[PDB]
């Protein structure tokens, strides 16, 4: 289960590019501010592995 | 919930990019996109229950 990926950015990356940033990431509901909740979620994940 | 018949939603208009920013359920999840990227979307239409 550590493999990781991410299922949220606010453009896709270029070629060869590369993004180290966690976050909360916000649907434009909210300026949810560095915590989850309605529309704000953690935008990385990793496998069912 | 587990024997319930379902049917077609079809023929008027989505309002998926409302329903994206209501809070009109206590949770929702998605096998898809997310609602704000169905709001964009068309179907024959959406079998519901």
């Amino acid at each position: 289960y550590n493999y990781r990926y991410r299922l949220f950015r606010k453009s896709n990356l270029k070629p060869f590019e590369r993004d180290i940033s966690t976050e909360i990431y916000q649907a434009g509901s909210k300026p949810c501010n560095g915590v989850e909740g309605f529309n704000c979620y953690f935008p990385l994940q990793s496998y069912g592995f | 919930v587990y024997a319930w018949n379902r049917k077609r939603i079809s023929n008027c208009v989505a309002d998926y990019s409302v329903l994206y920013n209501s809070a009109s359920f206590s949770t929702f999840k998605c096998y898809g996109v997310s609602p704000t990227k169905l709001n964009d979307l068309c179907f024959t239409n959406v079998y519901a229950d």
